[PDB]
RNA sequence: GGGGCGAGUAUUCGCGCAAGCGAGAAAGUUAAAAGAAUUGACGGAAGGGCACCACCAGGCGUGGAGCUUGCGGCUUAAUUUGACUCAACACGGGGAAACUCACUAGUUUAAGACAAGAGUAGGAUUGACAGAUUAAUAGCUCUUUCUUGAUUUCUUGGAUGGUGAUGCAUGGCCGUUUUUAGUUCGUGAAUAUGAUUUGUCUGGUUAAUUCCGAUAACGAACGAGAUCUUAACCUGCUAAUUAGCGGCGAGUACACGUACUUGCUAGCUUCUUAGAGGAACAUUGUGUGUCUAACACAAGGAAGUUUAAGGCAACAACAGGUCUGUGAUGUCCUUAGAUGAACUAGGCUGCACGCGUGCUACACUGAUAUAUAUAACGAGUAAAAUAUGCUUGCAUACUUUUCCUCCGCCGAAAGGCGUAGGUAAUCUUUAUCAAUAUAUAUCGUGAUGGGGAUAGAUUAUUGCAAUUAUUAAUCUUGAACGAGGAAUGCCUAGUAAGCAUGAUUCAUCAGAUUGUGCUGACUACGUCCCUGCCCUUUGUACACA
């Protein structure tokens, strides 16, 4: 019936972070020692689905499967 | 409002008015609005029978002529 | 004499004791005042008629008490909203725990067509474990950092949805006047202006402008009637299943055929079912009436108030109700912090009080307990749920189950467990699925063994969820009420009243509607006194009447 009455602003939306070229950050290959994988490679998903490398844990995108760091 | 246009013979009452009448409604929409149109047609005495076979009017009592 | 007010007013003169009389303006303001007819509406005017939503003679009540339910008012964060004489108030099929939902407090979502510009594969955007954070296992948001692949995202237009406003912008549908008996047309006549009359009527008669008849009218049409559905009669016709009866055997007991059980299956239609026909015309006798139209009584007959009950419903209207039934709709609002769509909790039920519809009673023509006998209309079968491999989840038969449920067992009871039949004249279940009734005993005029409100405790079932107590079961508690003031409702025969039951809603809940049957009265066979509606004459300065 009345206006509302607004006293707290917005709840903001979410936004995602944006890393340039991420990739390159994944793989790296000096002239001895081949492509060394910086990250780790997952379990039940078809090869090359990496996993986050968490402050204790490893974490797949993908299915969500969680391995513990110890 | 409404207007009506008439010509002849009309029934409105009883069961022959269901029998020997006709009638459908419609609409049309207009830019301001919708017309609602009736149209009702009374048969020219043609209508079979519940037990089916063609009637006449249940408002008749001709009698006929003697042979000479 | 020269539209209506101002006004026979102001000033002046003549006459009069006075009251007053006789001559008599202007400024300003106004679109009509005024005459006579016609149709309607109204009347505390005169006549005539109809009707248990009027009365008379009566029945039963309601209004008084407890409680159930709808409406005002108060209160609240919110107690969502339409309708207010008949013709609003158990109405919106409106019995809301969530949903419904329209109201209150919060939180998400895009399920934002299409067009143009931007942004971008060196990535437009999508999703999410753990910790925090939230009622929340909404990655809602934050930290952290993987996944995804052009589906989306940002800007301006433009659409879409809305139980948002307007029923005084509309369609459709419904209610009411009115279930009354009304409404119109051709030609002729009144005209010798007109709105408009007559036909459509003094009288008798009918449920009825239904008929007879009188007549400047003669004829026609809608409405009434006819028609349609159900009920009542038929030992006559046509039929025999998922209906009956009968016929033939074997028994169990009695009396010298009767009752019941059972296997089988000449013929028949009384009982059951359902198709076609018939039957009432006021027939006959007696009376009243113009001896017309009709009415009353008796006999016969199943039936003689058109035999009973319903459905249909003319011309003209209402600013009657509904946009909260609708992918019926015009206009106005609103459209990403939505008035769209959802998810969590709350409210619609809140209580000094006023009003309508009802349920239970105030006892002995009863209460309690045993026993006997006895109805009619009905209804019924994409999800979740019961069973291997795996750590509360997955893959599995849509092979069982979900509606009415006989029967057996368990339990004081409510109910629980196991198993039939049935998609139905076949089973539930109906040669019977109820209660008023009837019989016998106890109580004994004592707010009493009448009444059963209000409270305490425990137990089951529906449901994801029962607290403000869904419903049901047991013991305990034991209020007002002793026939209802002024007022006022319905009703004429298988009717009133009393008594129970099937369906609608329905996961669970009827003190409500809508049908059905059972027991079955008193009083009238009229009238215009009150109320309402209609017609004639009459008056009118009313016409939104
Ligand atoms: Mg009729
Ligand atoms: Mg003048
Ligand atoms: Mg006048
Ligand atoms: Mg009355
Ligand atoms: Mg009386
Ligand atoms: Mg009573
Ligand atoms: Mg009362
Ligand atoms: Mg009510
Ligand atoms: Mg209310
Ligand atoms: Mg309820
Ligand atoms: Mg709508
Ligand atoms: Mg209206
Ligand atoms: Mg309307
Ligand atoms: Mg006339
Ligand atoms: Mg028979
Ligand atoms: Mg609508
Ligand atoms: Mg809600
Ligand atoms: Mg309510
Ligand atoms: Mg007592
Ligand atoms: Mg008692
Ligand atoms: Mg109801
Ligand atoms: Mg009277």
């Amino acid at each position: 019936k009345k206006k509302k009455v607004y006293k707290k602003p917005k709840k903001e939306k979410h936004k995602k972070k944006k890393v340039k070229l991420a990739v390159l950050k994944f793989y790296k290959v000096g002239d001895d020692g081949k492509v060394f994988r910086l990250k780790r490679q997952c379990d039940n998903c078809a090869p090359g689905t990496l996993m986050a490398s968490h402050f204790d844990r490893d974490y797949c995108g993908r299915c969500h499967l969680t391995i513990m760091k110890k | 409002k409404s207007m009506k246009f008439r010509d002849g013979y009309l029934i409105s009452t009883g069961e022959p008015s269901k029998r020997f009448v006709n009638t459908a409604t419609r609409s049309a929409q207009l830019k301001q609005g919708v017309l609602g149109i009736k149209v009702k047609i009374m048969l020219p005495t043609a209508i079979d029978t519940r037990t089916g076979l063609t009637s006449i009017l249940p408002d008749n009592i001709s009698v006929l002529e003697p042979k000479t």
